[PDB]
């Protein structure tokens, strides 16, 4: 699974 | 780490032709839970930082021309330029933000194939400002030619020079898709004052025979 | 939204360098600042990020032992400090708001980059010499003219013409290292030959390591 702290600027729920 | 492998390393097609760049990730960057691929595509021209074109592998950034499009899922991704424009000459990178460390592909350089254009040749003697410093630079300019391959030789009092000149070549021009080349001959002032005729001789595919631009000191 | 970086620097092998990144156009504490470097001819290498709000960091494995990333919220600036420099560290260092993807906004902003050169060589602002238009620099109705930006270190210099009003047909060539250890380049432009008596052409040369701001008139 993706690491959401790889880039803190990315909101994974924003589509 | 997630290796990003791009192919091809370089690409040359004509104006308006379609261009395809491949990116393969060493592991799967698709997340089934949100159906997203954690991939971006960047464009970099010389002198500037990279520019974001595509994110989530296929969402164009606002303002990006629709001729850019991203496709693929999992490990195999594609950046397509549907009709190449002269301003699209650049190096293109893919990028993953699935996991740490963040990584980028090796880049794909995109060039335009165009018609032959012979160079326009100009020559500059040393300025008076430089000469009063004690060094003398002669500059030979090959402007707006295609293809990139060219030969410049320097002759001083008709004798071929070796080891006292250097060249530089620009990236492909974003408007006319040509190249330009500078060749500079460097002499001490005293050695420059020993000779009369300075010349640069230019060979290029657009020229049926070498062109020589000359001046007397 | 902009990121403005400190100027290029030379540091000796083994020394340390600190590069700044001033942010404007947004609330600084909202996002993470990344640092990415680009060696000449090599690819982009991510070094780390810092949360501009709480100051937490994540560093790449390659740089952990020698990089420190910090921020000053009051000054809206992030910093990167690299220690024990090696020639392999010569590169352009970028700060970047990488892939900011939020519910109602998506953008991506980079600083202009800071060239760090690892070297024991001398620092030198350039000598700017005119390449005057003459009968030897005409291709029919066009005339070529330029500026020779000679004997500087380190990279880079930037060149504009007429403070940015003249851009068409400008070619600023890549620098070339001379045997002296100093760089030289030329910047050239083609202009109408019929206009040489009425127009003014000035090349504007900037060399941040020496605070060089030279404006050289190039006359026929």
């Amino acid at each position: 699974n993706p690491d959401p702290n790889a880039n803190p600027n990315v909101d994974p729920n924003a589509n | 780490d997630i290796v990003m492998t791009q192919s091809p390393d370089s690409l040359a097609v004509s104006l308006g032709e379609r261009a395809t760049i491949n990116c393969k990730s060493s592991q799967n960057i698709f997340f089934s839970s949100n159906n997203k691929n954690y991939l971006a595509w960047y464009q970099q021209i010389p002198g500037q930082p990279p520019k974001l074109l595509i994110y989530w592998a296929s969402t164009r950034e606002s303002g990006v021309p629709d001729r850019f499009s991203g496709s693929g899922s999992g490990t195999d991704f594609t950046l397509t330029i549907s009709s190449l424009q002269a301003e699209d000459v650049a190096v293109y990178y893919c990028h993953q933000y699935y996991s740490s460390p963040l990584t980028f592909g090796g880049g794909t350089k995109v060039e335009i194939q165009r018609t032959v254009a012979a160079p326009s040749v100009f020559i500059f003697p040393p300025s008076d400002e430089q000469l009063k410093s004690g060094t003398a630079s002669v500059v030979c300019l090959l402007n707006n030619f295609y293809p990139r391959e060219a030969k410049v030789q320097w002759k001083v009092d008709n004798a071929l020079q070796s080891g006292n000149s250097q060249e530089s070549v620009t990236e492909q021009d974003s408007k006319d898709s040509t190249y330009s080349l500078s060749s500079t001959l460097t002499l001490s002032k005293a050695d420059y004052e020993k000779h009369k005729v300075y010349a640069c001789e230019v060979t290029h595919q657009g020229l049926s025979s070498p062109v020589t631009k000359s001046f007397n000191r | 939204v902009q990121l403005v970086q400190s100027g290029a620097e030379v540091k000796k092998p083994g020394a340390s360098v600190k590069v700044s990144c001033k942010a404007s156009g947004y609330t600084f504490t909202r996002y993470a600042i990344h640092w990415v470097r680009q060696a000449p001819g090599q690819r982009l290498e991510w070094m780390g990020w810092i949360n501009a709000g709480n100051g937490n960091t994540r560093y790449s494995q390659k740089f952990q032992d020698r990089v420190t990333i910090t921020r000053d919220t009051s000054a809206s600036t992030a910093y990167m400090e690299l220690s024990s420099l090696r020639s392999e560290d010569t590169a352009v260092y970028y700060c970047a708001l990488l892939t900011v993807i939020t519910p109602d906004d998506a953008f991506d902003i980079w600083g202009q980059g800071t060239m760090v050169t690892v070297s024991s060589a001398s620092t030198k602002g350039p000598s700017v010499f005119p390449l005057a238009p003459s009968s030897k620099s005409t291709s029919g109705g066009t005339a070529a003219l330029g500026c020779l930006v000679k004997d500087y270190f380190p990279e880079p210099v930037t060149v504009s013409w007429n403070s940015g009003a003249l851009t068409s047909g400008v070619h600023t060539f890549p620098a070339v290292l001379q045997s002296s250890g100093l760089y030289s380049l030329s910047s050239v432009v083609t202009v109408p030959s019929s206009s040489l008596g009425t127009q003014t052409y000035i090349c504007n040369v900037n060399h941040k390591p020496s605070n060089t701001k030279v404006d050289k008139k190039v006359e026929p």
